[PDB]
């Protein structure tokens, strides 16, 4: 036929019409001879290359444009939109076809060519479905919010009789219902036939909750739901929490009897996903080039620092404390015996309206593995390890906590000081040996929880006081400040020039973000951090030891003389791991004198800023040479 | 201040430990000196050579 005779319809309706033997075939032609010629007048061909592009991959996928399809054949292309089942099942036996003409061998290898279709024009909300889109094809935002588990689908159903035993002859099964067998074609009777799964194939098979995205819903009105059923290729590429846009054919379950509660024959609704499109640390060759090019520059650490945190103003130690933690040192475990820590842990003691949830929230965007996880609130990962019972499933999880789960990675706590007993032996356990035993409901374990540890706390009476100590501003206990290695104390103290800046900061940000109106970008940096926390692992000789021994007898002995809490071997410590991780920044594999002067310099501040006021301006005099 | 000053807890729980050592910060350079060299050699690697 003929693309003007495929326009005009002769049966009542177009599944009808498309489900005719000569209208399908004459389909099958006219798509397979789009797929093939179909050019941009660029003198390439897309679909070709894209055809040869998934067969040199080993891809069952192919990515159809939906504009292509309606500029060159628009009749097929409304078929599409309007019957988009039996229309793509035709398209999928058309690619198949093409592909197979490229390679030859490619049918025993996958035996299936799913199509997803690309930028379809109209865009629904889930608000705005209704009866007129069912079995068609739906463009449709949202965000999910959980998926269950890949489960395997029969896709190719293999029988056996139990009269005889012998195995019969695959059978493709349908998505929408279940398909049976009557005759046995070896004993010819209609007994009872089982499903052999060893011989039967499958297909993957997931259920996606979607929501509306809040910013999308109207203010009174709550946001609808709709499931989303993904096939084979289209399993686990959508992480919950994440928002998205979902092409598919808008379909009814069938269930039993109906709803008897409702008293109305109402059907429930899902979405059959055709296409998921999304609205990751990988470097490739040039990227680790570029990332060498710009850590020859001497000033790498300083455009790294100036570099977290872009919404902060200001705060340039908070941001080398930050810029630490997240490059990190190495941990080393010295013949076995002896374990020592090598991620650095960092608390920002701040009064109320200082950013540090902000500084926090970059973290989380800026890490590989960031957790957040907070003292005072509710909607966030618990700290603690448990072992707990789905009231519905009545399925026992183990669930090692927001410590466990930031392994090899961050934990970001806010509000440090509203923690309840079991929390702070949480996080004390975490700090003291990295790791959490559990033994509860016949689970006895012990989880792996090397995690930095970045937290936010706030002093007592919600202001800092200078004359008082460190250990009295919080009520945090001693062994818990003593793990932490960079110990930021932030007191907005009242200068009428910094206050300058910081309105004019604040008041910038907030004409830039109205509606109607040096520093590393952070897509680069993310990728930086990665590749410095896995490749380098910096190293020191034995020649630098006769400095270090240095500084540290010239650091305890004035702890001595002012009677303050005493430099202890951690500081030591942290000074060798602030040092490693400085020379993560610099991309080196060496520690050099300079990286361990910041590191003395860091900890130095970090020390002399803990303290009271007496203390803190005789030991500012005596370590000049070291601040600088 | 004594001994069981310091202890946050009941001094008759000190009976029932069969040796109680007290650690000492001795506050001298010769030994800071030494552990210093001690902590560098862990961290440098001659240690575990
Ligand atoms: N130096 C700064 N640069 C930019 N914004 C700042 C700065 N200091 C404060 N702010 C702003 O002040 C507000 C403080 O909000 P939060 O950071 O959420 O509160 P907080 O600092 O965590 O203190 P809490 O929550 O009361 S303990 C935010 O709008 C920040 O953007
Ligand atoms: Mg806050
Ligand atoms: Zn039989």
């Amino acid at each position: 036929l003929t693309l003007e005779s495929l326009s005009n319809v002769k049966a009542n309706s177009y599944s009808e019409w498309i489900t005719q033997p000569n209208v399908s075939r004459t389909i099958a032609r006219e798509l397979k001879s789009f797929l093939l010629e179909y050019t941009d007048e660029t003198g390439r061909s897309v679909y070709g290359a894209r055809i040869r592009t998934l067969g040199e991959m080993n891809s069952e996928s192919l990515e159809v444009n939906y504009r292509h399809l309606a500029e060159s054949k628009a009749i097929l292309a409304l078929f599409l939109a309007k019957c988009p089942e039996e229309m793509l099942k035709i398209f999928d036996l058309v690619a198949m076809e093409a592909t197979e003409l490229h390679y030859p061998d490619y049918a025993r290898i996958h035996s299936e060519i799913h199509v997803r279709i690309s930028d379809f024009p109209t865009i629904y909300s889930l608000r705005e479905l209704r009866e007129s889109n069912l079995s068609s094809l739906v463009r449709v935002t949202g965000v999910v919010t959980r998926r269950t588990g890949v489960f395997p689908q029969l896709k190719y159903v293999k029988f056996n009789c139990l009269k005889c035993g012998s195995i019969l002859g695959p059978f493709f099964q349908d998505s929408n219902e279940e398909i049976r067998i009557s005759f046995c074609t070896n004993c010819k009777s209609k007994g009872p036939f089982r499903v052999n799964g060893e011989k039967t194939v499958y297909r993957n098979y997931q259920r996606v909750t979607l929501q509306e995205a809040p910013g999308t819903v109207p203010p009174g009105r709550l946001p609808r739901h709709r499931e989303v059923i993904l096939l084979a290729d289209l399993v686990d590429v959508s992480k919950p929490g994440e928002e998205v846009e979902v092409t598919g054919i808008y379909k009814n379950n069938y269930d039993g009897n109906l709803n008897a509660k409702n008293g109305f024959p109402v059907f429930a609704t899902i979405i059959e996903a055709n296409s998921i499109k999304r609205r990751v640390f990988s470097w490739t060759e040039e990227e680790e080039r570029e990332f060498r090019k710009i850590s020859r520059d001497r000033g790498i650490i300083d455009k790294i620092i100036s570099s977290m945190a872009p919404s902060i103003y200001g705060h340039r130690d908070i941001k080398t404390a930050v810029a630490c933690s997240l490059f990190g040192g190495v941990p080393k475990n010295v013949n076995g015996k002896h374990s020592i820590r090598g991620d650095i842990n960092v608390l920002l003691l701040g009064d109320p309206g200082t950013a540090k949830s902000q500084i926090l929230k970059y973290v989380e965007k800026t890490a590989h593995r960031a957790v957040f996880a907070t003292g005072q609130g509710a909607s966030a990962v618990g700290l603690t390890a448990s072992v707990r019972k789905d009231p519905i499933t009545k399925e026992w999880t183990l669930e090692g906590g927001a410590l466990v789960l930031a392994d090899k990675g961050v934990c970001l706590i806010d509000e440090f000081d509203k923690m309840n007993d079991q929390d702070r032996t949480s996080i004390h356990e975490a700090m003291e040996q990295q790791s959490i035993s559990i033994s509860k409901a016949g689970i006895v374990t012990t989880l792996q929880a090397r995690c930095s540890i970045i937290a936010a706390a706030n002093p007592n009476g919600g202001r800092y006081n200078s004359t008082l100590p460190l250990a009295q501003n919080v009520s945090l206990t001693e062994p818990i400040l003593s793990r932490f290695d960079i110990l930021c104390v932030v007191r907005d103290l009242v200068d009428e020039e910094a206050d300058e800046r910081l309105a004019t900061f604040v008041v910038d940000s907030h004409v830039r973000s109205h509606p109607e109106n040096s520093p590393i970008p952070q897509e680069l940096l993310m990728k930086y951090i990665h590749y410095a926390r896995t490749k380098i692992y910096p190293k020191l000789h034995q020649m630098d030891m006769d400095k270090v021994s240095r500084v540290y007898a010239d650091l305890r002995r004035e702890s001595i003389s002012t009677g303050s809490f005493p430099i202890t071997v951690r500081h030591l410590e942290s000074i060798l791991r602030i040092a490693e991780s400085f020379a993560k920044m610099r991309l080196s594999e060496f520690v050099s004198s300079y990286d361990l002067d910041r590191a003395i310099k860091v900890v130095v501040d970090s020390f002399v800023d803990a303290q009271k006021v007496s203390v803190r301006r005789q030991l500012r005099r005596s370590f000049a040479i070291y601040t600088l | 201040k004594s001994p069981g000053d310091n202890i946050d807890f009941q001094t008759t729980i000190l009976s029932r430990f069969d040796m109680i050592f007290i650690v000492k910060d001795d506050h001298n350079e010769e030994r800071d000196i030494s552990i210093a060299n001690h902590v560098i050699n862990i961290h440098t690697g001659n240690a575990n050579a």
